[PDB]
């Protein structure tokens, strides 16, 4: 994926 | 008066989270990036499918436009951004220097420049025609969550998870301003308002703030929407009534009354966080995406 659409 | 954005179209083709939307400058086009690696390109009117961009060799987290609108930058998790000729669908340059994720891209008015911002912690500023990174910004000690230039492409303003919201020179790459508000909660968001005077500054307490970026004083507050994880997209709509638009994570879109603060409009039917929003350059039309559990880009219009 992509690190925008991955919570943090 | 309040706006009365309606649902115009579903934008379905992209197989994993969609990250990025953004307007061509002359309002033809919608291009969307995604963790899938590509970029789309859609008729903004009607919503058409156009073209498939492709060569990452990892997800994609933002995507921006030149002036003219014939060239998209994007940032990847495969620590590159590439440069693209939007006809000919070909890559003219790869940026490389960012040791980890890049997270967000912009070109300045000019479009001789982009500003990246990493997971490096860095902001990088890199010649567009020869694709040399010319200035590396220490400019955070966590990931730089937006980068954005100002009107006349003299500032550069950052956000960070570590808190802060920097004002930069583009010619110098010297700090020019530091943003801390209350306990510091991560900085997810930023942008500097269509004339230049003010930022637009999200934060993961839920918050949107307008600020005085020079007197350092905050105008604005937005909120009644949800933001905790992740880095979502805002906007100034100013082809109507002047509103803030921004995603949300219960998965509507929220529309704000600049002036009074109120909420004017909440936006159903995405499935999954609004990810990112952006406003049409003359239309009273907004796009929106979303992530895993959606996929798809929404267009929106309104009579105001």
């Amino acid at each position: 994926g992509s690190a925008r659409a991955r919570p943090g | 008066v309040k706006p009365n954005y309606a649902l115009k179209f579903t934008l379905a083709g992209h197989t994993k989270a969609v990250s990025s939307v953004k307007f061509s400058p002359n309002g033809e086009w919608l291009a969307s990036s995604s963790a899938d690696k590509l970029i789309k390109i859609w008729g903004a009117y009607d919503g058409k499918f156009e073209k498939t961009i492709s060569g990452h060799k990892l997800g994609i987290s933002d995507v921006a436009w030149s002036s003219d609108s014939n060239l998209l930058v994007s940032a990847s998790d495969d620590k590159t951004l590439k440069i693209w000729d939007v006809s000919s669908g070909k890559c003219l340059k790869t940026l490389k220097g960012h040791s980890n994720y890049v997270f967000c891209c912009n070109f300045n008015p000019q479009s001789n420049l982009i500003v990246s911002g990493s997971f490096d912690e860095s902001v990088r500023i890199w010649d567009v025609k020869t694709g040399k990174c010319l200035k590396t910004l220490p400019a955070h000690s966590d990931p730089v969550s937006a980068v954005h230039f100002n009107r006349d492409g003299s500032l550069i303003v950052s956000s960070s998870y570590d808190g802060l919201c920097r004002i930069w020179d583009t010619a110098s790459g010297q700090c020019l301003k530091t943003l801390i508000d209350d306990d510091n909660p991560p900085v997810s968001f930023v942008k500097f308002s269509p004339n230049g005077k003010y930022i637009l500054a999200a934060t993961l307490d839920n918050t949107l703030k307008l600020w005085d970026y020079s007197k350092g004083k905050c105008l604005k507050t937005y909120t009644g929407h949800k933001n905790e994880k992740y880095c979502i997209f805002a906007n100034f709509s100013v082809t109507g009534g002047k509103w803030i638009v921004s995603g949300s994570e219960d998965n509507l879109v929220y529309i704000w009354n600049l002036q009074t603060k109120e909420i004017v409009q909440k936006l159903q039917g995405h499935t999954d966080v609004v990810i990112s929003t952006a406003c049409h350059p003359t239309e009273n039309i907004i796009a929106s995406a979303a992530l895993e559990n959606d996929k798809t880009i929404k267009l929106w219009k309104s009579d105001c």
